[PDB]
């Protein structure tokens, strides 16, 4: 997943 | 005071020993072999396993290859169709069996186990790879075959596949996506609100990334928050050497960092569902 | 003399009992020996030229790997034992529970024989070692790489164990006769391939020395002895392959008998042709376990 | 009469075959589908060899  | 010698006895034992004598020579020539191992190597060789395929090998299985700049020949499971494809699979997924939480050095060289049966486990090895499909003017493909755990099975194609040499962090590199129900997880992921989500979570032109040797574009360590060795971005749409999750379905609160680390393909299933089955394989682009 | 009659009666009624279960024993076994015992050893994919390079390469758990020491040379198994001491250690000779024949000629002895490894529980790779001798050409070239020291480790039936540690090992070739040496001694086993038997003295502890030596087979005689008659010769029939003087302190490839102590009257010639370290235990005790292994010395 | 008494000759050649069958039975193990779990009774062989002796003295 993404890392805000 | 009675008289009898009878004494056949002793006689006919002597006998019955030099009789034993000869059965136990006879067991002692069928106690000379070891036990017969169901795991052989073939003997066919070549550059990769199309090489190997157009020279006639049809099973697919274990095989010993020798890319041109190879220093020495390695062991690799060779997948050879009905029509003549030698694929030569460098990743399996299957059962959990295999830690996939390595270090550089393991990732570099390979881990996991080989089988005729194709059943195993295993990484290749990053500069196996980066041997196999930068063999000069061979334009390469991988595909990425997906299991569910409830039997359905997709693909995703990427043409011109490349991992780069040690000096370039084995860099991922391909020209294109090339189709397949599986969708373009290495084209990233818009999960959500953040509008440079997909761009993060994209893996071509990635370096390799792992726990002691971190290559990536977050400012923390996505390989060692997510227990693995991948192209990691900031971090990742498609993650095949994650956690092994039985049943696929995991959460949040199933993780020590409470990131999706599974084995996950984000444009088939949501980052909270983790394959049952992976398979990495290249084969040059013509086979294709 | 009156009772005379009562019991060697019954002694050779007894016998010809034990020789009955004993040709049961051996038949029965025969039938098992139709077929054989198998196992499913699949080949991590880590590799290197020995067990060394391959716990360098991150193979950091014990079990059998494919080594290819040589480009010329065949890659073949070997089972790795990547814990004990510093790990990197490739295994040349194993003894667990006598499961393998080591009363063997010189050809077997040349080529390798026994079981590498086996399957542990339900696992799909061979973790546990067999009993086996690696064989004497690929021991001389692995020894003829570098600089390789050797470990041999052994333990008897109480569970009691000790260890001979030689800094530098080397076999020659078949040309050679496999001509072994070794030096730089440390441990607690008894420095029995150097010093002979710590029992013996003088000519009679010399006579005992292994290195040295060359190899000899009960088919192949290279010992000590230099006499021209068949009965003096260390390796008689189903007798180990081993470096043998006149005769031996030590036979890690002896009859494997169980429970440990033996006697004169068990063995098939008369001697102590046992899994045998004098300088430990004496010439009459056979090891429960006992095993030869090598790695490249820095 | 017969004082053929050397069924303590054959006694000693039992021991040993009794030892080297255990051995070769044992060294199946390493080759076979199955191992015979057997045993050797070296403390049965030696009773009654103490016996013999015993009976002429
Ligand atoms: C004087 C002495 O030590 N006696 C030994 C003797 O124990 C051994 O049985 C014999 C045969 O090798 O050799 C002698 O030298
Ligand atoms: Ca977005
Ligand atoms: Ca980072
Ligand atoms: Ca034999
Ligand atoms: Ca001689």
């Amino acid at each position: 997943g993404h890392r805000p | 005071s009675s008289i009898r010698y009878l004494q056949e006895i002793y006689n006919s034992n002597n006998q019955k020993i030099v009789n034993l004598k000869e059965k136990v020579a006879q067991l002692e020539a069928q106690c000379q072999e070891p036990c017969k191992d169901t795991v052989q190597i073939h003997d066919i060789t070549g550059k990769d396993c199309q090489d190997i395929a157009n020279k006639g090998a049809k099973q697919s299985g274990l095989y010993f290859i020798k890319p041109l700049k190879a220093n020495q020949q390695f062991l690799v499971y060779c997948e050879i169709d009905g029509s003549g494809n030698g694929w030569t699979v460098f990743q399996k997924r299957l059962d959990g069996s295999v830690d996939f939480k390595k270090n550089w050095i393991q990732y570099k060289e390979g881990f996991g186990h080989l089988s005729p049966t194709g059943t195993t486990e295993f990484w290749l090895g990053n500069e196996k790879i980066h041997l196999i499909s930068t063999q000069s003017a061979i334009p390469y493909a991988l595909r990425v075959e997906l299991e569910d755990w409830n039997g359905r099975t997709s693909t995703a194609d990427y043409a011109m596949f490349k991992v780069g040499p040690e000096a370039d962090k084995y860099r991922l590199t391909y020209a294109y996506f090339a189709g397949g129900d599986a969708g373009d997880a290495f084209d990233g992921f818009d999960f959500g609100d953040d509008p440079s989500d997909k761009f993060f979570t994209s893996h071509n032109g990635m370096q390799f990334s792992t726990w002691d040797n971190d290559n990536d574009k977050f400012e923390g360590n996505c390989a060692e928050q997510d227990g693995s060795g991948w192209w990691m971005n900031k971090c990742h749409a498609g993650h095949l050497n994650g956690v092994y999750y039985q049943g696929g379905t995991y959460s949040k609160a199933s993780t020590p960092n409470g990131y999706d680390n599974g084995i996950i393909w984000a444009t088939w299933k949501t980052r909270w569902y983790s394959m049952k089955k992976t398979t990495m394989k290249i084969i040059p682009f013509n086979r294709l | 003399i009156p009772t005379n009659l009562r019991v060697l009666r019954s002694i050779l009624e007894n016998l010809r009992s034990k020789i009955q279960k004993l040709e049961s024993d051996v038949s029965a076994q025969m039938e098992y020996c139709r077929t054989p015992c198998t196992v499913s050893c699949n080949i991590p994919v880590v590799s290197g030229k020995e067990c060394e390079e391959i716990i360098r390469k991150g193979g950091e758990t014990s079990e059998m790997y494919l080594i290819q020491p040589d480009s010329s040379v065949k890659p073949y198994r070997v089972y790795c034992d990547m814990n004990t001491e510093n790990g990197g250690w490739t295994v040349i000779q194993n003894r667990q529970d006598g499961s393998v024949d080591f009363g063997r000629k010189w050809d077997p002895y040349k080529q390798g024989f026994g079981n590498v490894a086996t399957n542990t529980d339900g696992k799909n790779y061979c973790g546990l070692p067999g009993e086996y001798w690696l064989g004497n050409d690929k021991i001389s070239q692995l020894t003829r790489m570098g600089p390789t020291e050797l470990l041999i480790e052994m333990e008897d039936w109480k569970g009691d164990k000790v260890k001979a540690h030689y800094g530098g090992f080397t076999v020659q070739n078949e040309a050679n006769k496999y001509q072994i040496s070794v030096n730089k001694y440390r441990g607690t086993a008894g420095n029995a391939l150097m010093d002979g038997a710590s029992q013996l003295m003088g000519e009679n502890r010399t006579m005992t020395i292994h290195n040295g030596m060359f190899f000899s087979t009960y088919d192949r005689d290279n010992d000590g002895w230099l006499t021209s008659d068949p009965r003096k010769q260390c390796s008689k029939e189903d007798g180990g392959g081993w470096w043998y003087n006149r005769c031996h302190a030590a036979n890690p490839n002896g009859r494997y008998y169980w429970g440990g102590q033996y006697t004169w009257d068990m063995a098939k010639h008369g001697t102590a042709d046992g899994v045998v370290w004098m300088n430990w235990k004496g010439s009459w005790y056979s090891m429960r376990k006992m095993s030869m292994k090598i790695r490249p010395f820095f | 009469q017969l004082l053929q008494k050397n069924v303590r000759a054959q006694l000693v050649d039992m021991k040993r075959l009794e030892v080297d069958i255990d051995i070769k039975i044992r060294s199946c193990r390493g080759s076979c589908s199955r191992a015979l779990a057997r045993e050797v009774d070296l403390k049965d062989y030696e009773d009654q060899q103490k016996q013999l002796e015993q009976v002429i003295a």
